[PDB]
């Protein structure tokens, strides 16, 4: 599962 | 499910503080706590519906990220929630709030000829705390300049009091007031009995870590520094905020049998065990604390109060009254400090600035409430006779109203 901080 | 609503998250250097996940709507997997998607009301498990107005359902993961990081302004969301505390008090998040037109606003009643401290007070007091951290973020990043520093430089006497406490979060000013209680020869006990005795176990878990960050030290150490004795023992056990956890049963047998060891230890003896009174006042739940003050009354011919007035003197009787009084009734206490700090001459601006802005977003509805009982009239018209200017102003709108 893709995950990234924004 | 969860209707869709509108978050607006204010232009951030550092990010806007929340991880998106997902495999089709993404999701918020997390939120850094305090950042500004939490100060915008983003929480844990909302859908991505909208991002600034364009609809991204069917979007890639990299495709709502690129969207979200592409303006590197303000970010409005339309999430839907997973359907979910502050109904107590007194101070409100402004509707149609705008960080960056209160920065903008705040910075020409600084620039004003004269400092419009009117304006100033109309805005501040009248945002949450999340809305005010926001509006301190566009303000530096707008100026170059802190808010805080900024303000304390344009105001002066207990208004200058008041609004800085309102720009640290409840954490970082719980913190400082600790800090300068303890900082100087002596100490105010009185402060550090106030905020220790009085907040729960997750704010004192969040000040013991805000407290380390700020000044480089345990609170625990530094409460030792400066205290001794039994007091020091009382203040340090609650200071760790380790106390039982409010629980699903109620243990009838133990609520009986701290009140005999409570009785056991204090008024039916010559002297006092004060070390049990301090584990049982310190590790029981408060709802169990409670049944046990009532019980209590079935073994002690004085009630707890009155017990601890008989037994123990100086700071560590204060301390104790103070600790039940938080564990009977807190809104109550809280009424009645502050009726103790207007009733005399002068005022003792230091502890009802403290509790006006500690207690704005918490209770204050419920010591409004008890207020008005005990002594008749609103705690709006004791702050009316005892408080003048803008300083009385802002103190007015921490209380929200008459009555
Ligand atoms: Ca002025
Ligand atoms: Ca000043
Ligand atoms: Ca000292
Ligand atoms: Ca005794
Ligand atoms: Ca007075």
């Amino acid at each position: 599962p893709p995950d990234e901080w924004v | 499910m969860g209707g869709p609503r509108v978050v607006r998250i204010v232009k951030s250097e550092s990010g806007y503080g929340f991880n998106v996940r997902g495999q089709p709507l993404q999701h918020v997997s997390a939120v850094l706590p305090g950042g500004a998607a939490d100060r915008a009301g983003v929480r844990k498990g909302d859908r991505i519906l909208e991002v600034n107005h364009v609809n991204v359902e069917g979007a890639t993961h990299k495709q709502v990220v690129d969207l979200i990081r592409a303006g590197e302004k303000e970010l409005i969301l339309t999430v839907l929630s997973v359907p979910p505390g502050s109904a107590y008090g007194s101070v409100k998040a402004y509707t149609n709030f705008d960080a960056e037109r209160d920065a903008l606003n705040i910075e020409t009643a600084i620039k004003t000829k004269g400092v419009d401290e009117v304006t100033i007070v109309n805005i501040l007091t009248n945002r949450s705390n999340e809305q005010r951290q926001d509006i301190a973020f566009a303000y530096q990043r707008r100026t170059k300049k802190e808010l805080a520093s900024a303000l304390k430089s344009a105001l002066s006497g207990h208004l200058e009091t008041v609004i800085l406490g309102l720009l640290k979060t409840p954490a970082q000013y719980d913190a400082s007031e600790l800090k300068a209680s303890m900082k100087g020869l002596g100490t105010d006990e009185d402060s550090l009995i106030e905020i220790i005795c009085s907040r729960t176990n997750q704010e004192l878990q969040e000040i013991n870590r805000v407290y380390k960050e700020m000044y480089k030290t345990d609170l625990e150490k530094d409460i030792i520094s400066d205290t001794s004795g039994d007091f020091r023992k009382l203040m340090v056990a609650l200071a760790k905020g380790r106390r039982a956890e409010d629980g699903s049963v109620i243990d009838y047998e133990l609520i009986d049998q701290d009140a005999r060891d409570l009785y056991d230890a204090g008024v039916k003896r010559k002297g006092t065990d004060v070390p049990k009174w301090i584990s049982i006042m310190t590790e029981r739940s408060v709802p169990h604390l409670q049944k046990v003050f009532d019980r209590y009354k079935s073994y002690s011919p004085y009630d707890m109060l009155e017990s601890i007035r008989k037994e123990v003197k100086g700071d560590l009787e204060n301390a104790f009254l103070n600790l039940v009084q938080c564990i009977q009734n807190k809104p109550l206490y809280f009424a009645d400090r502050l009726y103790d700090s207007m009733k005399g001459k002068g005022t003792r601006d230091k502890v009802l600035i403290r509790i006006m802005v500690s207690r704005s977003e918490v209770d204050m509805l419920k010591i409004r409430s008890e207020f008005k009982r005990k002594y008749g009239k609103s705690l709006y018209y004791y702050i009316q006779q005892d408080t003048k200017g803008d300083y009385q102003k802002a103190l007015l709108y921490l209380c929200g109203g008459d009555d």
